[PDB]
């Protein structure tokens, strides 16, 4: 399931329905549009894995585990620079909301059936 | 340069840092609950919480002040 989530991570990146941080985050869900959601597990946070269950888990909600912050943030991109090689200084991604229109493509069935169960 | 009237600064933003701790709150079970009031306005959004002064409070987009 790992390039399937690579392929819709590419699906957001190139429409523009990926969206980064965790207070936007709580915006869409508080605004009832959050879908999709990839949470964190492993990492450096020392009391903010309660508190971060405790304000995701509400309703329809996928639970994706990314073993570390850094390997997600180079995942997500957010200091995606110098691209013939290795980036410069990237700094680890939080949890992330996946609010994308690209809901057709080769692999957004088998995604949706693996979430049904 | 360092002339006779001395300089004064703007207002500078104080690193309060995990203020994402003062967003919500955690009980035994998965509810969840607030201690800010949410702003009615079709400006501001669902989600977009409210200011906590010791009498009054300030919006965001909005900025009106409920008042008693
Ligand atoms: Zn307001």
């Amino acid at each position: 399931v790992n390039t399937a989530l690579q392929e819709v991570l590419k699906t957001a990146l190139i429409h523009d329905g990926l969206a980064r941080g965790i207070r936007e985050a709580a915006k869409a869900l508080d605004k009832r549009q959050a879908h999709l959601c990839v949470l964190a597990s492993n990492c450096d946070e020392p009391m903010y894995v309660k508190l971060v269950e405790a304000l995701c888990a509400e309703h329809q909600i996928n639970l994706i585990k990314v073993d570390d912050n850094k390997k997600l943030g180079e995942w997500v991109g957010l200091c995606k620079i110098d691209r013939e090689g290795k980036p410069r200084k990237v700094v680890g991604c939080s949890c992330v909301v996946v609010k994308d229109y690209g809901k057709e493509s080769q692999a957004k069935d088998v995604i949706e059936e693996y979430f049904k169960c | 340069k360092s002339y006779t009237t001395p300089k004064k600064n703007k207002h500078k933003r104080k690193k309060v840092k995990l203020a994402v701790l003062k967003y919500y709150k955690v009980d035994e079970n998965g509810k969840i609950s607030r201690l800010r009031r949410e702003c009615p306005s079709d400006e501001c959004g669902a989600g977009v919480f409210m200011a906590s002064h010791f009498d009054r409070h300030y919006c965001g987009k909005c900025c009106l002040t409920y008042c008693f």
